[PDB]
Order: structure tokens, then C-alpha cells, then sequence
């Protein structure tokens, strides 16, 4: 569909590239990064990796489907980190694009 | 409340 097209074009492009999106291109990994309680917190992680590989092996049904996996992501990482750490900065500065983006999505 | 990525 036409918003799965801008979807992967124009908002995973801007998103995937960013400066700040190093931390988000891969799956939480709770041994790397020696978080032993970020499953016990976080019961559905999400990641933009996982969310290219879907658009582009059309997964998704709906851009809201996928607009939903976006906002699963952010959410993740205010849930479980800090106020103060970095990573919230981080994903704060790429949500603001996601929803800047998503502003001119095309409506069908 | 998670221990964070600092």
C-alpha cells in the first residue's frame, strides 16, 4: 500500500540512518548490555531491525500495524531506563521525526 | 523499575 511505501521510504529511511539510532537497529540484548531485568520489565521488544525486515517482507496488513511497532519501541525505552540516561534523549530526538514524518503520511 | 542503560 501506498503509506507501507512511505512508511519504509520516507520514515524507516530518515530513522535508520540517524546519528542516534545505533542503539535501535538490533534487539535489546539484555547479556551485552548486562540488563538482567530488561525481559522481566519489557515483555514485547521491539526494534527497528525487526521492523525493516517487516516492510520489507510486507508483514504488515495496516501502517498503523507498523506506526504501533514504532511506538512499542520508544515506549520500551522510557518503560524501562532511567529519566536521566542518554538512551531517553536519544529515543525522544527519533520519535520526534517518526511523528513529524507520520504527519504527512498519505491517508488511504 | 529497570536498572538502565546509563
Amino acid at each position: 500500500t501506498n503509506q507501507l511505501q512511505y512508511l519504509h521510504k520516507v520514515v524507516m529511511k530518515a530513522l535508520w540512518k540517524h546519528q542516534f539510532a545505533w542503539p535501535f537497529r538490533q534487539p535489546v540484548d539484555a547479556v551485552k548490555l548486562g540488563l538482567p531485568d530488561y525481559h522481566k520489565i519489557i515483555k514485547q521488544p521491539m526494534d527497528m531491525g525487526t521492523i525493516k525486515r517487516r516492510l520489507e517482507n510486507n508483514y504488515y496488513w495496516a501502517a498503523s500495524e507498523c506506526m504501533q511497532d514504532f511506538n512499542t519501541m520508544f515506549t520500551n525505552c522510557y518503560i524501562y531506563n532511567k529519566p536521566t540516561d542518554d538512551i531517553v534523549l536519544m529515543a525522544q530526538t527519533l520519535e520526534k521525526i517518526f511523528l513529524q514524518k507520520v504527519a504527512s503520511m498519505p491517508q488511504e | 523499575s529497570g536498572r538502565g542503560k546509563g
